[PDB]
């Protein structure tokens, strides 16, 4: 029956469906442009020169830089076209572009693989009030652990093999998100040395009365090499990245190093 | 086992606070509370809520609609509380029959449904203005209101816009638990199996894709949560190793990746397109395609019967 | 080619099996041993699907359909032309999906991230395995599996639902639906909030966690926060799948009647069974 | 028995009691409206 | 709660529960007189 | 038995008990209203 | 066996035990109401 | 919990179970007299 | 065999047993109620 | 020829090969059970 | 260590031989009951 | 003697026990699906 | 043979074994109840 | 787990499994006497 | 894996594959005698 027809065979529902397919293809192009605001252009794996297999859609592939305005009055561009140095403290196992790298030295201190981090700003994340967000409870007297929970302070810090790394001496809290981000651990060896421990790299074990912070990521010997921070009461985004990357590398490297 | 970051073991407390907005006619209502179990999943603060003129309007219109429905349901069991509970899921308020067109039917013959539907519609559209204006008050983008507009477009298509195209309310949706399910069943059968409606197929693909994306994205951010990945807007404005490793996991897995910002555009568009393509599939049904299986046979979805 | 930050992460190690032999990349893709076995099962199963299309009556993509054996075969292996093809494709698909999950584990190991993604994908695999293995085994015939075809799997859904009079009345199916709708709602809200904070509008500075929490406190009186929403969004999607699996293990293996008639227990409760 | 007001806050007590009594009263009037004998608005005969 | 405070509450509780049971027992008696609820062999 | 008020707070006990006994009583009256014999408001005969 | 109270908190134990025994009792009365023979409110004949 | 306190609770608990089982046994006896629940060979 | 209580926590053993044994007992009573021969409440003939 | 076992690790090879040979063997026995002539358990006449 | 593995081998080689022995006896009993290779006429 | 120098003896036991149980369970269920070898139904050799 | 308890934890071994054996026992009793010959609750004749 | 602890566990385990198999063996014997589970050529 | 270990492995492996193929070849011969698997023009 003639109701929907546009031609002998063509009809409105079919036309509306192809109009959707045209829209959806255009949307995928838009979405893929947004996906390319970090990391692009692509580079040759060996030389690091800007190269990749590209069609004529290359001309629409990467968007003009959008500018984010930060409440400090600084800005961030995306794409910024900044890229990592071509040289790293590792070498390929075979000369082909697809080959993996082997670390030249200690990968955890050389910051390669899961020990690698981004060169974030040497600035702390800020509260809406402009104060640094992540600070020890020593400096945030209005914060407290909820009365229902175990306070980590004074607990021993223990690795997966049962060696004591130290004791918890402070909590670093995020004033903006209202959460514990790090524990500040005084080391058992070189007593008086303090290191940050990412709180999500821990759990509290309380099956036995002398409850303890267990750390699966790294062994007790690795705590002495945890990256240091420049200030005693604030931490930059770069220092956060450096510390968190170090512990994330433990699952691959801690039985090597 | 390492910490999987599914529940917050130790959670902190502080004085409740919130971002400033300009003074209105109504302050933020309620004393902020805290609950321990919400603090395990997420933030503990059962904070104050903003009212405002648009909030008053939406709740008043919506309350009247809910009362008109609820009173009609209880009247349909002759006010018995026992039969109300016994029959609750089966109770419904029905639209008018087709002979009334789009004019006001008698109250008992779907006039109450028309009033309830109008008041519910108005309340929802006022809630859209609320979702919009709360973003502008916070100097935030209006993305949430425009996502909500797609859900509303399906709701309006079901309840009013297709009736307007059909010239009567008889195939509009009844207010009732099993009744609106029965409407969904009968609508598919009357128009020749909704599986053959390609816009229902699209709507399903985006419904499945939404659960796919949230499973992928939720698992991704938790996988990088020991690297600070849950701090997404900070990662958007200063790319950390968490955003780098999230990108590389997907690139190495499937050959391509998003950014920390653009994955939220993929999320936004998939959920929007579920209801948008849904609404189009409803508006084409009976207006230009009377039997979707027969349309499918014409366009090669099935062999000729 | 590589992303501007990729090279420093492309280190050796993290493989579950096979050692160094497979530990390399083909363009953007990581290989590994489970990459190879992914390709093995993928090519086999795909070519067998195309073979089934060549055997069947049409090349119209929508109409192509590889069907399980007749229920009369029970759980025996059928002849290739009589449903055995569907059986080989099914177990090749299992091999492919399991290989894909284990390959993701190797990528997680290399990047030092948690295993949440392959774990979450394991619920997709379990849902597929429930429909093509567990349910038909408990029902005693491979012929209860869904056919591999663009429209014919939707026909199987239709036939299977109406076998129980009206599938909307399955209580686990109602809960599965609720969680799927809630997942799409939560995804719409989550995508919108991050974009509204990152894109406040021209002449406005990027907003942070306090604004993000304040928007949902102002609108709906609660905020789950930036970590909680990813926990919730994951749990919602996985729970929707779990209840979908339950709704199908109920329908046929356990409960065989009309789902509308199941609800009559409610009307018979003694405090209102007048 | 007056010591119950040392045990419980009168403000909470009266709000709870007023809510309870209203909902109970409304329930009973709805029950009666559903009967044949006691629906005063329909007024069936005895 | 002290020992004496417990013993004092127990006094008021004990009278209250006995009054509650006393009214309830009288209500059950009146209902039984109206219509008993244990059926004989022939039913009701 | 007075020592049970050393185990339990009287404030909590009474609120819980009041809630329990009301719900129990409401359940029993609704059960009786579902019977033919004991629905007093409809008053079927004892044939 | 008084050593049970050195294993288990009597307060928690009594709350759990009372909750269990109520739910069990309530189940058994609802089971009997479902039978012909033991539904005292309907009172079928012992034919 | 100290031994004397555990023994004090056990004394009252022991008394309470005896009352509870005593009342329940009396209830079951009356129900058995009304309608017994172990059927003979021909059933009920 | 008392060494088993150094191996397993007695408090978990009792809570585990009580849970297991109740669920098992309840299962068996419901299985018997599903039979003509042993459903004592219906009391069919032999 | 033994240099192959320095180029391919015997731990990896024998696990992969045993897994491969089992899956292939299992496939072939199920194919034979699919047939009339070679289903030794059903044992139809020739 | 190799001697520690060598005494594992002693336990392994003995434990498989009883396992295969019990299985062989089970197969012999099943064959005596009902053989599982059909003749030309079938079973 | 030497295969334990190549493979972890714990992994050998765990894998082999799981493999042998699943294989045994499969074969018993296969036999139950036959007429001739289902011992619990015990069809005749007609 | 006792060296197996150096290789495998006594606690997990007994728990895993008891779990395995209970599931296997339930499986066999339910299989027998599915048969006519061995369902002791139904008790069919050996015709 | 020490050598002595392992050997002590092995002693208790060996006795327990032997008892468990002994009870099960008697259970199978009683079931076999009631209804054997190996059919003859003509079935059961 | 040292050169003496690789030569040790190659000897054991080469014997093992020949035993595996030898058993398989005898199994195939037994099956062929029982029921051959190449049909004639008129089938089986
Ligand atoms: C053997 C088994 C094979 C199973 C089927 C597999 C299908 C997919 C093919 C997978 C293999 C592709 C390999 C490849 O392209 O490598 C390029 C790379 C050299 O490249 P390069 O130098 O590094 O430069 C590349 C770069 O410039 C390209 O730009 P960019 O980096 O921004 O993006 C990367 C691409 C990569 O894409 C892929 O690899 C495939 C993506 C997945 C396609 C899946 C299609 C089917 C699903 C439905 C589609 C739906 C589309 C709409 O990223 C993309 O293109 C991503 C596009 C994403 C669009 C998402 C849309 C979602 C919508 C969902 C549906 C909603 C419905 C309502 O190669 C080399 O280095 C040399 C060595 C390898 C040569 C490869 C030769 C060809 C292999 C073909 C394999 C056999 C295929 C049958
Ligand atoms: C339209 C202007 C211009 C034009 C010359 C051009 C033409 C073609 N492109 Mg393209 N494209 C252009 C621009 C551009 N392009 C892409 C991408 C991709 C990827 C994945 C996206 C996909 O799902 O596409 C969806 C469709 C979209 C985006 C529209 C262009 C493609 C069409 C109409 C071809 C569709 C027909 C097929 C038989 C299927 C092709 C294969 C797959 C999708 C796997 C995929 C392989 C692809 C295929 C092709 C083909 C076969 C052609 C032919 C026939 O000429 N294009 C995106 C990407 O990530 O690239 C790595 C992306 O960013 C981007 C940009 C900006
Ligand atoms: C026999 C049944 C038959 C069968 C063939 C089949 C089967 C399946 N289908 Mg379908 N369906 C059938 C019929 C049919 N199907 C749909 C729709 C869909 C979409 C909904 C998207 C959405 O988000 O909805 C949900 C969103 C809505 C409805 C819009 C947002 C809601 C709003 C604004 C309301 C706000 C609420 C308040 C303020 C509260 C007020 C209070 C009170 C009133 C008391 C979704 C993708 C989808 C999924 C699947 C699957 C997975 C299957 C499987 C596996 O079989 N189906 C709707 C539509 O869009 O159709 C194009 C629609 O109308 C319609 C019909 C009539
Ligand atoms: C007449 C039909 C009748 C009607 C009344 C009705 C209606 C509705 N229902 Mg329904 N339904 C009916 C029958 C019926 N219903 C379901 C199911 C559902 C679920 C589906 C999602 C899910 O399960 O995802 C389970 C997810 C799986 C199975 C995951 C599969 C994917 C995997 C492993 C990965 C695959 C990857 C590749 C192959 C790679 C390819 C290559 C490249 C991309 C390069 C969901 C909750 C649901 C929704 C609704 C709605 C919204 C409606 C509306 C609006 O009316 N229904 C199915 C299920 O539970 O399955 C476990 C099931 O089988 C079944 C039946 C037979
Ligand atoms: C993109 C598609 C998905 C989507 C998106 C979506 N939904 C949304 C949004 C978005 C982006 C919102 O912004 C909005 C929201 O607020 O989310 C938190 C909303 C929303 N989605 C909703 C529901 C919903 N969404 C659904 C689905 C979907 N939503 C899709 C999957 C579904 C279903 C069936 O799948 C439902 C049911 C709501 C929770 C919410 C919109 C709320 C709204 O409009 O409320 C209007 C007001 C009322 C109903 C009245 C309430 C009255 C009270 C009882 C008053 C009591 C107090 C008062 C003071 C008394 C006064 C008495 C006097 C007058 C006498
Ligand atoms: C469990 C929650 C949700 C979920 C999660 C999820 N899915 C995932 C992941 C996660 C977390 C991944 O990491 C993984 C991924 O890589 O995502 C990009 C994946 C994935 N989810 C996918 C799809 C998908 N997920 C779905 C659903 C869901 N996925 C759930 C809603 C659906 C539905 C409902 O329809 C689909 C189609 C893929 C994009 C991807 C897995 C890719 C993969 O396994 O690749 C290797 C295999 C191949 C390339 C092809 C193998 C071909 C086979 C040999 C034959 C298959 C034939 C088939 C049986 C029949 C087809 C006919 C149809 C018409 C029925
Ligand atoms: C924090 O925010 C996050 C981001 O980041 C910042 C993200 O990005 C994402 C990710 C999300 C998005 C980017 C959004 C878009 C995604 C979706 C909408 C989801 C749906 C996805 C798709 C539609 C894409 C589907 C594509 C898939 C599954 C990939 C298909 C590809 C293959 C099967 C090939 C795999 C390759 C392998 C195994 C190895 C390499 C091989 C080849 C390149 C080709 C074949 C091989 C050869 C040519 C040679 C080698 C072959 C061998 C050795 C074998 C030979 C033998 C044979 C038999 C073949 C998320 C979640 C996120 O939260
Ligand atoms: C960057 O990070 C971000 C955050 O932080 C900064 C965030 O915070 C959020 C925001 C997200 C959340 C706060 C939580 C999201 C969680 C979910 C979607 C899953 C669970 C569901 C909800 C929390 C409900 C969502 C809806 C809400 C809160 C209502 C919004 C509307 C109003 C307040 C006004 C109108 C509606 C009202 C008054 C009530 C609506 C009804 C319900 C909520 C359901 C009530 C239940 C029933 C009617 C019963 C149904 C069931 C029945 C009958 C049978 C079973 C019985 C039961 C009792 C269930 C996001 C997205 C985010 O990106
Ligand atoms: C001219 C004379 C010859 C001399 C030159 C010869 C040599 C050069 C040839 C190169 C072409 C082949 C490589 C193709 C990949 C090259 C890279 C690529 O993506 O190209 C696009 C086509 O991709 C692709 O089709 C990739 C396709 C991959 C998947 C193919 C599957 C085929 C099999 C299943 C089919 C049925 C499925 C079922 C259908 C229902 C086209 O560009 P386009 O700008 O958009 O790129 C996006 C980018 O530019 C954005 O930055
Ligand atoms: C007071 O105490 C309480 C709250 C307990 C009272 C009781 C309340 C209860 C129990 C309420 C129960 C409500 C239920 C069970 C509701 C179920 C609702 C469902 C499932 C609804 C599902 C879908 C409905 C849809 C999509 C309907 C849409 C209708 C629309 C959009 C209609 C619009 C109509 C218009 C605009 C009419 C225009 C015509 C005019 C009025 C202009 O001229 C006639
Ligand atoms: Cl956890
Ligand atoms: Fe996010």
């Amino acid at each position: 029956m003639n109701k929907g027809d546009i031609t002998g065979y063509m009809d409105v529902a079919q036309v509306v469906l192809y109009a959707f397919w045209i829209f959806f293809a255009g949307l995928i192009i838009y979405l893929r442009r947004e996906d390319r605001r970090e990391g692009y252009p692509l580079e040759d794996a060996i030389s690091g020169k800007i190269n990749s297999l590209q069609g004529l859609g290359s001309v629409f592939s990467i968007a003009r830089p959008k500018i984010f305005k930060l409440k400090t009055g600084a800005t961030y561009a995306a794409p910024n076209f900044k890229r990592d140095a071509v040289a790293i403290k590792a070498t390929r196992t075979a000369p082909t572009a697809g080959a993996p790298f082997e670390p030249t030295g200690n990968p955890m201190t050389d910051a390669v693989g899961p020990a690698a981090y981004a060169l974030r700003d040497e600035l702390p994340d800020l509260t809406l009030g402009g104060q640094p967000a992540i600070v020890p409870l020593r400096v945030a007297p209005t914060f407290s652990v909820a009365a229902e929970d175990t306070d980590p302070r004074g607990l021993p810090v223990v690795d997966r093999k049962g060696a004591v790394a130290g004791k918890v001496t402070d909590l670093w809290i995020d004033r903006a998100s209202i959460a514990i981000r790090y524990l500040e651990v005084e080391l058992a060896a070189t007593p008086g040395r303090k290191v940050l421990l990412p709180f999500a790299a821990t759990r509290i074990n309380a099956k036995t009365k002398s409850k303890t912070v267990t750390v699966q990521s790294i062994l007790a010997r690795h705590f002495a090499n945890v990256p240091t921070i420049a200030k005693t009461d604030s931490i930059t985004r770069r220092e956060e990245d450096k510390v968190m990357a170090y512990y994330s590398s433990g699952y691959l490297y801690s039985d090597r190093v | 086992s390492e910490y999987q970051n599914i529940l917050t073991g130790v959670q902190v407390r502080t004085a409740p606070h919130s971002a400033p907005i300009a003074k209105g006619i109504f302050p933020r209502l309620g004393k902020p509370g805290f609950s321990y179990w919400l603090g395990k999943i997420g933030d503990a603060q059962i904070g104050p809520i903003y009212l405002g003129t648009t909030g008053v309007l939406s709740l008043v219109f919506g309350f009247f609609a809910i009362e008109i429905i609820g009173f009609n349901l209880l009247a349909s069991v002759n006010w018995s509380p026992m039969e109300f509970g016994r029959q609750f899921f089966w109770l419904g308020l029905e639209p008018p029959a087709a002979e009334y067109g789009l004019g006001f039917a008698p109250l008992a013959e779907g006039g109450w449904w028309q009033i309830a539907g109008f008041f519910l519609t108005t309340s929802i559209l006022l809630w859209w203005v609320r979702m919009y204006r709360r973003a502008r008050a916070l100097k935030m983008g209006t993305h949430t209101a425009w996502a909500f507009a797609s859900a509303i477009f399906l709701f309006l298509s079901l309840g009013f816009i297709r009736p307007l195209l059909m010239g009567n309310f008889s195939e509009s949706v009844p207010f009732g638990i099993f009744p609106h399910l029965e409407w969904t069943n009968s609508f598919s059968l009357n128009y020749g199996n909704f599986f053959y409606n390609p816009f229902h197929m699209l709507s399903i693909a985006f419904l499945y894709g939404s659960a796919l994306l949230f499973a992928m994205h939720g698992a991704t951010i938790l996988a990088v949560s020991r690297l600070g990945g849950d701090r997404e807007v900070e990662q958007i404005t200063d790319r950390g190793t968490a955003a780098e490793r999230a990108a590389l996991f997907w690139r190495w897995t499937m050959g391509f990746n998003a950014t920390m910002e653009s994955i939220h555009r993929w999320a936004w568009w998939f959920a929007v397109l579920c209801t948008f393509t849904g609404a189009i599939g409803i508006l084409l049904t009976g207006t230009v395609v009377d039997n979707w299986f027969e349309w499918g046979v014409k366009h090669g979805l099935a062999p000729a019967p | 080619a590589l992303l501007s930050f990729e090279r420093k992460y492309r280190v050796r190690g993290g493989t579950l099996i096979g050692g160094d032999l497979f530990d390399f990349w083909v363009g953007p893709f990581y290989v590994g041993f489970f990459g190879v076995t992914t390709l093995l099962f993928t090519v086999l199963g795909t070519a067998l699907i195309v073979w089934g299309a060549a055997l069947g009556p049409s090349w119209t993509f929508w109409q192509i359909s590889i069907n399980p054996p007749d229920v009369s075969y029970g759980l025996a292996m059928a002849p290739m032309a009589k449903g055995g093809l569907w059986q080989i494709i099914t177990f090749s698909a299992i091999g492919a999906f399991v290989s894909w999950a284990l390959r993701e584990v190797e990528i997680c190991r290399k990047l030092g991230i948690g295993y949440h993604i392959p774990f979450a994908f394991g619920f997709a695999i379990l849902a597929y395995v429930s429909l093509v293995v567990i349910r038909p085994v408990m029902m005693g015939a491979w012929g209860y599996g869904f056919p591999y075809g663009f429209m014919t799997h939707l026909d199987w859904v239709s036939n299977t639902g109406y076998q129980y009079a009206n599938f909307h009345y399955n209580p686990a199916h109602m809960l599965g639906i609720t969680l799927f709708f809630t997942t799409c709602l939560a995804l719409a809200l989550h995508g919108s909030l991050i974009l509204s904070a990152a894109n406040p509008g021209k002449g406005e500075v990027v907003k942070g966690p306090e604004h993000e929490n304040t928007y949902f406190q102002d609108t709906i009186g609660y905020s789950v926060g930036t970590l909680g929403i990813h926990r919730v969004g994951l749990i919602l999607a996985l729970s929707a799948v779990v209840w979908s699996i339950i709704c199908m293990i109920l329908s046929g293996p356990i409960y065989t009647g009309s789902w509308p008639d199941w609800w009559l227990w409610w009307q018979k409760l003694p405090f209102w069974n007048h | 028995m007056w010591r119950i007001w040392q045990l419980f806050d009168p403000r909470q007590a009266l709000v709870g009691l007023a809510t309870f009594l209203f909902v109970l009263a409304l329930l009973i009037h709805f029950i009666l409206l559903s009967t044949e004998r006691f629906n005063w608005l329909e007024g069936a005969s005895t | 709660i002290t020992e004496g405070e417990a013993k004092e509450f127990h006094k008021i509780f004990t009278s209250s529960i006995l009054v509650f049971f006393g009214v309830a027992a009288f209500a059950h008696l009146l209902v039984w007189i109206w219509r008993p609820w244990v059926p004989g062999p022939n039913g009701y």
